[PDB]
């Protein structure tokens, strides 16, 4: 009905309590429309504590 | 702001994460009771936490 791909359901953790940090980031607009073909974007991370 | 909290339910805020200025804590001088334990008063924008 509505021509457009959003994000729907957060099912990662039940509750949160006592928490410590928190950050959020200016709002944006990605594309989430399925895209066909060979791979276009490759992400490299590295992450040490 | 215009208004607080109460004793008992003391609002709590969590400050990170962003820049921060403690000069015009000083230097308005309109506050009764202004009392540093642990950290200079004055020297309160030569330090880090
Ligand atoms: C389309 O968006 C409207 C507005 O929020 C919503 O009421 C409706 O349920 C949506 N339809 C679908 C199929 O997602
Ligand atoms: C993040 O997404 C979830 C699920 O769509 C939504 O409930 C929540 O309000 C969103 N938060 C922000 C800051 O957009
Ligand atoms: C939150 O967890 C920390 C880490 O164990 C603990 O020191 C603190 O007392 C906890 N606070 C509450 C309100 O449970």
């Amino acid at each position: 009905n509505n021509k457009s791909w959003m994000e729907s359901e957060f099912r990662v953790y039940s509750s949160a309590n006592n928490c410590t940090f928190e950050y959020v980031s200016q709002p944006f607009l990605m594309d989430l429309e399925g895209k066909q073909g060979n791979f276009k974007n490759l992400r490299e991370f590295v992450f040490k504590n | 702001a215009t208004r607080f909290a109460s004793v008992y339910a003391w609002n709590r805020k969590r400050i990170s994460n962003c820049v921060a200025d403690y000069s015009v804590l000083y230097n308005s001088a309109s506050f009764s009771t202004f009392k540093c334990y642990g950290v200079s008063p004055t020297k309160l924008n030569d330090l880090c936490f």
